[PDB]
């Protein structure tokens, strides 16, 4: 029997808002650790990972280990039964195909109950490529939002370049061109940096990933050449959330 | 059935007639004439095909059918018109594949047309389904056309309100029959004289042939040979037909392999289909539902705007 | 000739507002009682009773039993273009087949004077039956509106079980099954249950949506059901009078 309660459960409603626009059928896996997904995109260029850890949950309870398949557009449906102070509690069973939801509000008179069904599925996996990253930058997320919108106007792609003292990002389209840097701030930014590197990426997904932008207050961007770039955010003192990118060639 | 019948309502009383959908008429019992019916489809194994496909339609969206047959003809016009000279065998074929398809029916005294009115006036049906307007003259309240037409032919079924004809036609239903029979009745030769819409009107103020035949009279007019405007009145208005109390109709599960084993195999057909057909039927195995408020509350009448 | 008037007038757009999607016209019967309007609706399935009485307004001159009848669209679509805070003003000749609006402002600078035309009406008219009602419930409209629209994601039709200690609103869907219990409180967010013998009965969350557009139109909403019967709401016009919303059940 596995049980689980999460008592900001908002956050996990914006959680199924970073996923029921992006990936629609996904795989969760449940240890002792937590909740975890890494899961593929549908266009075969996203690696979207997902993590809680159980040392921020509240109330835990996990003896035999669940790895389910949950189409995510409905998770998101039923998810969206409750206001923006209440409580999930999550139950399913290891023998049942099911995940039982109870919405319990803080004032304890309209409790609201689901039993959704489940998929067993063979979604193929992949794990994340641990390396170096010679250029990381850390900057507000609103402000990231408002930029990866804007160039999506002009045109289609994004040519990235960092060096040691800014940042910038340029793109050409049907009426002109336009470019923004941005620059060391000696609500703010940093770079910590090892080469100058320009890269080409694609705005459609940036415009998928920017989803997740209030699960956070900031966003971290992490990069090299030849290599995909990484996007990541912070759910707070539980977890992370990283959309993986290759860029174009 | 009665002659240019549905034009007459059509041209002078449209709120009397409805073009509703298939699946407005779920939880519905009517009674339908086997007799046209099992025509309609010949017009052999159609005498049942139609007779097995079309039920379960009208199965699958939630009407309860009860096929009608008719007994011992009555005196009908051309009925009895070659005897100024002087079968059953694919009828009761079907009065099988209902049965084994749990679906009721009645052995009519005479007319089944009749005794489906018979019915309907009595609770114990909707409404009457026939392509004859006969039925309304019967008495009937409700007539339902067409719902047994072709899945294909996209058409709609057609009902028929005769509480709202009598209200147009400012007419009881007796004064509503001798209309039917100057209009053209298939028991009794009509009178040459009036014309669908004339025939009205007479009649509005004439509450009756006996008094309109006295008043046009000449040799521009003349009535008919053996005219029986009466024998006929009298019909449209008590005829034979069992009485609706008589017994109860009850919807039973059809029986797969009973009658697939007297379908597929005993009369030759695609086997594939007659099987997911009376699974269909097996699932749709109800149709009553959601109430009216005339349920409950006595119509008050009606506000008319000043 | 008929002269009517009404200060706090917000009321009159929110009752049209939640007459409109409901039925395209109606059976205004003017009484010396007030303005009253009894209609069926379009699928046969449900009614609307609007009372109004004459001490419920301001300033009064009725001297005819009119029995009028309005498109209603149309005059929600006029009755659009005035605010909430405006003085609505009808008046009304008794051979003159149409009706004069008057929309006053709070600082009396705009003023508005609409017109629309009469259409004939044959309305059919049915009384609704007196009876006991096994379970009259007190609650907010805002509360029972979103419990309504939070089932209307699950499923199409409601069932619901009225009992002593809870009630039960039930519903299936293609996502499963799921319900939700309330219970007493122990003045407008207070609920009460009263009941004396607890049932079961099948309803339309459709019509209930329906039934919720007059949502801002009260203090309380009153849910007042019996045993295979129309479930009457009822909406309190607050120093007016009330609009009852009748519902004929289901089978």
């Amino acid at each position: 029997m596995f049980e689980a309660r999460l008592v900001q459960g908002s956050i996990l409603k914006k959680v199924l808002e970073a996923l029921k626009d992006l990936i629609n059928e996904a795989c969760w896996d449940i240890s002792s650790s937590g909740v975890n997904l890494q899961s593929m995109d549908s266009s075969h260029v996203s690696l979207v990972q997902l993590t809680l850890r159980s040392e921020g949950f509240d109330t835990y309870r996990c003896d035999r280990n669940l790895a389910m398949g949950v189409n995510l557009t409905s998770m998101s449906k039923i998810l969206k039964c409750a206001g923006n102070e209440d409580i999930i509690t999550l139950r399913a069973e290891d023998n049942a195909d099911t995940l039982a939801l109870v919405f319990e509000a803080p004032n304890q008179e309209k409790v609201s109950d689901y039993e959704m069904k489940l998929m067993d599925l063979d979604v193929e996996q992949l794990g994340i490529p641990e390396q170096e990253y010679s250029c990381v930058v850390k900057m507000p997320s609103g402000e990231f939002a408002r930029i990866c919108r804007d160039l999506s106007h002009i045109g289609d792609a994004v040519v990235i370049s960092c060096a040691k003292d800014g940042v910038k990002f340029s793109a050409s389209g049907e009426l002109g061109n336009g470019n923004i840097k941005l620059s060391q701030t000696s609500e703010a930014v940093t770079i910590e940096m090892n080469e100058p590197v320009q890269l080409t990426f694609a705005l459609r997904y940036l415009n998928f990933f920017t989803k997740a932008t209030p699960l956070s207050s900031t966003v971290t961007l992490s990069m090299s050449a030849d290599v995909p770039l990484v996007v990541e955010y912070k759910i707070a003192d539980m977890g992370h959330l990283k959309y993986y990118l290759a860029p174009k060639i | 059935g009665i002659q240019g019948l549905a034009k007459l309502i059509a041209d002078v009383a449209p709120s009397a007639i409805r073009e509703n959908d298939i699946k407005s008429y779920f939880g519905r019992k009517v009674a339908i004439d086997a007799s046209m019916s099992i025509y309609q489809f010949l017009i052999t194994t159609s005498h049942l095909m139609g007779m097995f496909y079309r039920t379960i339609r009208m199965m699958e969206n939630g009407i309860k059918p009860v096929y009608v047959f008719d007994g011992k003809p009555p005196q009908l016009k051309s009925g009895e018109l070659a005897k100024r000279s002087e079968t059953k065998q694919h009828n009761d074929e079907c009065k099988h594949l209902l049965s084994l398809m749990g679906i009721p029916y009645l052995d009519a005294p005479s007319e089944a047309e009749a005794s489906c009115a018979a019915l309907v006036k009595a609770g114990k049906v909707y409404a009457a389904a026939t392509e004859d307007m006969a039925c309304l003259t019967f008495g009937s309240p409700v007539l339902m056309r067409h719902l047994t037409a072709s899945e294909a032919k996209k058409l709609p079924i057609q009902e028929f309100h005769l509480s709202r004809i009598l209200q147009e036609l400012g007419l009881n239903q007796e004064q509503f029959v001798d209309l039917c029979i100057l209009l053209g009745s298939d028991y009794c030769e009509s009178i040459r004289g009036i014309g669908p819409k004339r025939a009205v009107d007479l009649i509005q103020k004439h509450k009756s042939i006996e008094e309109i035949v006295r008043r046009l009279d000449p040799n521009k007019y003349p009535v008919p040979e053996n005219w029986l405007h009466k024998e006929a009145h009298q019909l449209f208005l008590e005829p034979e037909v069992l009485d609706p109390e008589s017994v109860e109709l009850k919807w039973s599960e059809p029986n797969e392999e009973e009658l697939i084993k007297f379908m597929c195999g005993e009369k030759q057909f695609s086997e594939e289909r007659i099987r997911s057909g009376v699974k269909r039927l097996s699932k749709s195995r109800q149709g009553s539902t959601q109430g009216r408020l005339d349920d409950f509350f006595k119509v008050t009448g009606s506000l008319s705007s000043a």
